[PDB]
């Protein structure tokens, strides 16, 4: 229940 | 006369997608190639809009923050619209903010069905 998505990291 | 800024609008891009489900993008670009990307809108509390982009047959996901009147993906560089945010990942690759990628924009989703 969280947004993952690519992100920078 | 020749320059048309009388009102530009965003939805007649054929990148521009509406309030599209998860689940669903990820359906249709199963189908999609690579390089195809869009953008659909999500109501969120610090998101407000989300790009997809398929490389690789691996449909990526990018959330957008846009606050204090700018437009942004990551923590780093800001911009003033959309516009400016689309155009330069179109041209530059997304490498330069996310390593792990490194494609561009080319196909929208509404190219081929």
């Amino acid at each position: 229940e969280e947004p993952v998505y690519e992100e920078v990291g | 006369s020749r320059p048309p800024s009388r009102e530009i609008d965003y939805t007649a891009y054929p990148w521009f997608a509406g309030n599209m489900e998860r689940q669903q993008t990820d359906n249709l670009l199963k189908s999609h190639a690579s390089g195809t990307y869009l953008i659909r809108e999500r109501p969120a509390e610090a998101e407000r809009f989300a790009i997809s982009i398929k490389f690789n047959d691996e449909v990526k996901h990018i959330k957008v923050v846009e606050k204090d009147n700018w437009i942004h993906i990551t923590e780093a560089k800001k911009f003033d619209s959309l516009l400016e945010l689309v155009e330069y990942y179109q041209c530059h690759s997304l490498k330069e903010s996310f390593k792990q990628l490194d494609t561009t924009l080319k196909y929208p989703y509404k190219s081929r069905e």
